[PDB]
RNA sequence: AAAUACCGGCACGAGACCGAUAGUCAACAAGUACCGUAAGGGAAAGUUGAAAAGAACUUUGAAGAGAGAGUUCAAGAGGGCG
RNA sequence: CGUGCGAAUCGGUCGUCCGACCUGGGUAUAGGGGCGAAAGACUAAUCGAACCAUCUAGUAGCUGGUUCCCUCCAAAGUUUCC
RNA sequence: GCCGCCGCAGGUGCAGAUCUUGGUGGUAGUAGCAAAUAUUCAAACGAGAACUUUGAAGGCCGAAGUGGAGAAGGGUUCCAU
RNA sequence: ACCUACUAUCCAGCGAAACCACAGCCAAGGGAACGGGCUUGGCGGAAUCAGCGGGGAAAGAAGACCCUGUUGAGCUUGACU
RNA sequence: CCAAGCGUUGGAUUGUUCACCCACUAAUAGGGAACGUGAGCUGGGUUUAGACCGUCGUGAGACAGGUUAGUUUUACCCUACU
């Protein structure tokens, strides 16, 4: 429904862009219920959100 | 209140209003000069019609700045648009009329539209800026409408 | 005051009401007079413009600097398809005007000319003509044609046939024909009437209407390309780069004591989709269509005297947005007016053709069919295939 | 000290003065809101019903917005309602 | 663009760019006065004498307007002077 | 709440004054929603999604940024329901 | 002479400003000595859309030119005090 | 004479109206439209102030005597045209 605030907290945890952040799109009502920092580590811990890599430079 | 027209016979005549709708003067007047004198089921494939932009509403009145258009030959007339959201609000308006013919206890498919009146309101104050720093109005124009359904057979 | 440097104008007075015509086929606004020293014959003939090519021909005349020498020039493709009769109308000379008195029609009306009525050829059920074709088959019906007969004798003058193309035989979109009235140039009333009834629901031929080198009349209309502007329509002198407003509009419309404005000055409206008329265009081939006997089709007409070959007048590849020519065609000089896929009227001279320049039988000599589309250099398959040799997959 | 002056303030009375764009600019939470960097400038604004008896009950509709009922002498007084 | 994004903006386009280079904060200079590489140039969207209040309802042989009815009488563009 | 009659008094008679305030029209559904490249599909709470959400693809700003932080200035503009 | 983009045109939603004695088919005559309105002669037969600038002595500002008022300001001199 | 049907150029200079020259042709004839003509363009010179030289005025200034650069707004309303 509603996700640019547990985006933003997404990108303070994992201290990086927001751009390089991949969410789990399969139960977004079971994942937005969080309202604490506890349950985004038991997602953390779960593995459910992926730090994207770096795009690529090819020094060839 | 006292209305514009009062009716031949309450049992069969039945009445029903709209208070401050934001559409258009000009276009409201004229789709309700239009649908005016029509049939229940016939204005519902009209309203279907116009939501489909399949026939449209002439204006000969408020003539200008309009293009042409062959789907309003029908009617005798070069202009034509189709105003969607007084279409809209006066489906809405049909609807409450037949949920008020059904609260009477009134026969659905006999129902015809007899009287429909598009009056002014009190406007809205907005404003916009230009050039040199001068206020000039973005104001509206609502209206009220009422109707009036009969039975004829 | 006057202009110090003087230029008349640029433009034509005797086409100003430049307006969209009503009418769609190239009507004949004046035909021939008819008198009894010439015979039967028709005066106008309607086709449809195919294609443009070169031509090789000898030139002979007497003092030019250009003797006995080769040439090129362009010429058209006009094809022609025959048309089929269904009845005449008599016309009666009144003193208020030219009025008709009665239409007479063919008996076996052609479904090409009952598309003209109908509007929607599938939702109708067909009911036109079906009691007036009551009139064939009884006694009553044909004493009524027997009496318009001496009726029209005394007052009708002008009789003119009724005609229409021969959609059948093209293989194009459309299938509604055009009707058209023809003025019978010929004899008596009564051998005019007997001939209409002899050629009733007859075909048309081209070559008894047409001949060899006659300067013909050309009647058109214009290919339509929208609404221009007055320096796209006038061609006048245009502004110079320092104007503020614009650069390409006329300057100077009016003046202060002549309040209103005129017609005299050019103006901008509708260009394209207007009527003409084109004078003075000679004939130089006939061509002949296709036919075939004891299987072997016979097509020389790209076969001059000098060709030694024997193939069609159709290029490499077909025609560019046209079609194939598969009825016979004629072949004339210059450019008509008109475009692809639009009918034409060809028309006899009105004035007494003498004059020493267009009287000249023309040698056919060689006929340029090629692929206008990309650089076409080869005339036939056969010799671009001698020339090609194998391909890959052979 | 005596009879002389009073436009501001402390308590009133009276008027051939005016009556909501009038009368003090301000009859109401008026030098108040508001504008200007500042000395400064400066507004708009009354009349429900005697009495709130301010609409319970049914239906359309997501709600807005309608259609029947009730009060009272009258809604011809419907929450910006002489 | 020119009833603008703008009560003075943008594109092509330049003069200059280690020295007569631009400038962030505090302070001095105010109106027949100040400042001024000198243009009555600038001094808060206003500078051939800044803004506001008072005298002030300053003066005007000069323009603009100045509201019911009925009846009777019925004009001059000049003599002389400043 | 008001009228006539006998005397008296006036801030007592409007069509204008580029008159004052307020209200309303033709215009007119006209002109207009163009300074700076670019978005396209699946599902979703919700009656309702060209503009909102996530998932995917394609790009822009190119370290003198369409980046992160300060001072003047703004004064809850920060976050939750 | 030709091409692209931004335009302009039509549809959904929204939605001004200027101007306004009243309206805008003509020629001749006269006039405050150049009128759409007066007279005489020609004509005029619903209603709108995209251009154009000839006219509306098109809007602007009690003319920025000249003169006058027994109207004001600055400079300057051996005018006067 | 009938007679305005159809025709009556290019370039060096001058801001130029006007005027001069060259080459050519058929003639290179003469004019009006509110000094035809800016909500049709152009500002070269006049025609806002800035400076130079020469004359006159003691002095602020004046020179049919010049030089040089000097901000051009809007039709979408009606008629007429297409
Ligand atoms: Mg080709
Ligand atoms: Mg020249």
């Amino acid at each position: 429904s509603m996700l640019r605030l547990q985006k933003r907290l997404a990108s303070s945890v994992l201290r990086c862009g927001k751009k390089k952040v991949w969410l789990d799109p399969n139960e977004t009502n079971e994942i937005a219920n969080a309202n604490s920092r506890q349950q985004i580590r038991k997602l953390i811990k779960d593995g459910l959100i992926i730090r994207k890599p770096v795009t690529v430079h090819s020094r060839a | 209140v006292r209305y514009s027209l009062d009716p031949e016979n309450p049992t069969k005549s039945c009445k029903s209003r709209g208070s401050n709708l934001r559409v258009h003067f000009k276009n409201t007047r004229e789709t309700a000069q239009a649908i005016k004198g029509m049939h229940i089921r016939k204005a519902t494939k009209y309203l279907k019609d116009v939501t489909l932009k399949k026939q449209c509403v002439p204006f000969r009145r408020y003539n200008g700045g309009v293009g042409r258009c062959a789907q309003a030959k029908q009617w005798g007339w070069t202009q034509g648009r189709w105003p969607k959201k007084s279409a809209e609000f006066l489906l809405h308006m049909l609807k409450n009329a037949e949920s008020n013919a059904e609260l009477k206890g009134l026969d659905v498919d006999s129902l015809v539209i007899e009287h429909i009146q598009v009056n002014k309101a009190p406007k809205m104050r907005r404003r916009t800026y230009r050039a040199h720093g001068r206020i000039n109005p973005y104001m509206s124009s609502p209206c009220h409408i009422e109707m009036i359904l009969t039975e004829k057979e | 005051s006057h202009r110090k440097f003087s230029a008349p104008r640029h433009g034509s007075l005797g086409f100003l009401p430049r307006k969209r015509s009503s009418r769609h086929r190239g009507k004949v606004k004046s035909f021939p007079k008819d008198d009894p020293s010439k015979p039967v014959h028709l005066t106008a003939f309607l086709g449809y413009k195919a294609g443009m090519t070169h031509i090789v021909r000898e030139v002979d005349r007497p003092g030019s600097k250009v003797n006995k020498k080769e040439v090129v020039e362009a010429v058209t493709i006009v094809e022609t398809p025959p048309m089929v009769v269904v009845g005449i109308v008599g016309y009666v000379e009144t003193p208020r005007g030219l009025r008709t008195f009665k239409t007479v029609f063919a008996e076996h009306i052609s479904d090409e000319c009952k598309r003209r009525f109908y509007k929607n050829w599938h939702k109708s059920k067909k009911k036109a003509f079906t009691k007036y074709c009551k009139k064939w088959q009884d006694d009553a019906g044909k004493r009524q044609l027997d009496k318009d007969f001496s009726s029209m004798k005394k007052y009708c003058q002008v009789i003119r046939v009724l005609a229409h193309t021969q959609m059948r035989l093209l293989p194009l979109r459309q299938k509604k024909a055009h009707l058209m009235e023809i003025q019978v140039n010929g004899g008596t009333v009564a051998e005019k009437l007997d001939w209409a009834r002899e050629r009733l629901e007859q075909q048309v031929p081209v070559s008894q209407v047409f001949g060899q080198d006659e300067m013909i009349d050309v009647i058109g209309v214009t290919k339509g390309k929208g609404y221009k502007g007055v320096t796209s329509r006038w061609h006048t002198k245009k502004l110079p780069r320092k104007t503020h407003r614009g650069l390409r509009k006329v300057a100077c419309i009016g003046a202060w004591h002549p309040a209103r404005v005129a017609f005299s000055v050019a103006r901008a409206g509708q260009k394209g989709y207007h009527h003409r008329t084109e004078i003075n265009k000679k004939i130089y081939k006939i061509g002949q269509g296709y036919l075939i006997k004891d299987g072997k089709l016979i097509k020389n007409n790209a076969s001059t005297d000098y060709d030694l070959s024997d193939k069609s007048i159709n290029p490499l590849g077909g025609f560019v947005h046209y079609g194939e020519v598969t009825n016979d065609f004629v072949m004339l000089k210059g450019c008509v007016v008109g475009t692809k896929k639009r009918v034409l009227t060809l028309r006899k001279s009105l004035l007494v053709q003498t004059k020493r320049r267009a009287l000249e039988k023309i040698d056919l000599k060689f006929i340029d069919t090629t692929s206008k589309f990309g650089h076409g250099r080869f005339q036939t398959v056969e010799e671009k295939k001698a020339f090609m040799g194998p391909l890959k997959k052979d």
